[PDB]
């Protein structure tokens, strides 16, 4: 949902204000993505 | 700074390519009541 | 309005009444060709409920502030797919290598390495990716290298 996916995009074109509203949005999408990946590797961390 | 512009039912379009730009000319000028946008800030388009 | 509008109206300009349905953006419509407003087909230049698709500008200076004209342009611009024909005024720097550098090439603000490069380029690209999604080449824009 942010502009765009590359984040020096955002920080080459928004100034902190509106930047922050795109920002938000990669930082919830990864920091997610991380909370998905290291529970998967968890699980499979007892698979080995 | 030209004197004619378009109507609206038959609005101009034209391209501009192969030169630069500079916004500081628009962004320091009281002449535009409004300079408005939606995915930049002003302020970077200098730069952009 | 200290420039544009005339005394009796500026009629010269016209808006858009009428059409079909809504239009898909940066469509132009330049028909002058009536609208058709109840049950019945039109013919010739005009009709009883057939509707001129345009209304003309009446602007004049006595007219209040909203109902007088002010003039707009809008600016539109796209970013990244190709080798930007148009960029604001800021000033290069010379050219460094193999350092760790605050880099930037038409706005790609980042912090990298620069090494000189024998992947392949045909003469059309400016950037190189790979198997991992990442920014991984680029050709300096004032020496093709
Ligand atoms: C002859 C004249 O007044 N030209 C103006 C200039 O002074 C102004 O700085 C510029 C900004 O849009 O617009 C044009």
């Amino acid at each position: 949902g942010a502009i765009s996916s590359v984040l020096n995009d955002i920080l080459a074109r928004l100034d902190k204000v509106e930047a922050e509203v795109q920002i938000d949005r990669l930082i919830t999408g990864r920091l997610q993505s991380l909370q998905t990946y290291v529970t998967q590797q968890l699980i499979r961390a007892a698979e080995i | 700074n030209a004197t004619r512009f378009a109507s609206v039912y038959a609005w101009n379009r034209k391209r501009i390519s192969n030169c630069v730009a500079d916004y500081s000319v628009l962004y320091n000028s009281a002449s535009f009541s409004t300079f408005k946008c939606y995915g930049v800030s002003p302020t970077k388009l200098n730069d952009l | 309005n200290n420039l544009d509008s005339k005394v009796g109206g500026n009629y010269n300009y016209l808006y858009r009444l009428f059409r079909k349905s809504n239009l898909k953006p940066f469509e132009r419509d330049i028909s002058t060709e009536i609208y058709q407003a109840g049950s019945t087909p039109c013919n010739g230049v005009e009709g009883f409920n057939c509707y001129f698709p345009l209304q003309s500008y009446g602007f004049q200076p006595t007219y209040g502030v909203g109902y007088q004209p002010y003039r707009v342009v809008v600016l539109s611009f796209e970013l990244l797919h190709a080798p930007a024909t148009v960029c604001g005024p800021k000033k290069s720097t010379n050219l460094v290598k193999n350092k760790c550098v605050n880099f930037n090439f038409n706005g790609l603000t980042g912090t990298g390495v620069l090494t000189e490069s024998n992947k392949k380029f045909l003469p059309f690209q400016q950037f190189g990716r790979d198997i991992d999604d990442t920014t991984d080449a680029v050709r300096d824009p004032q020496t093709l290298e």
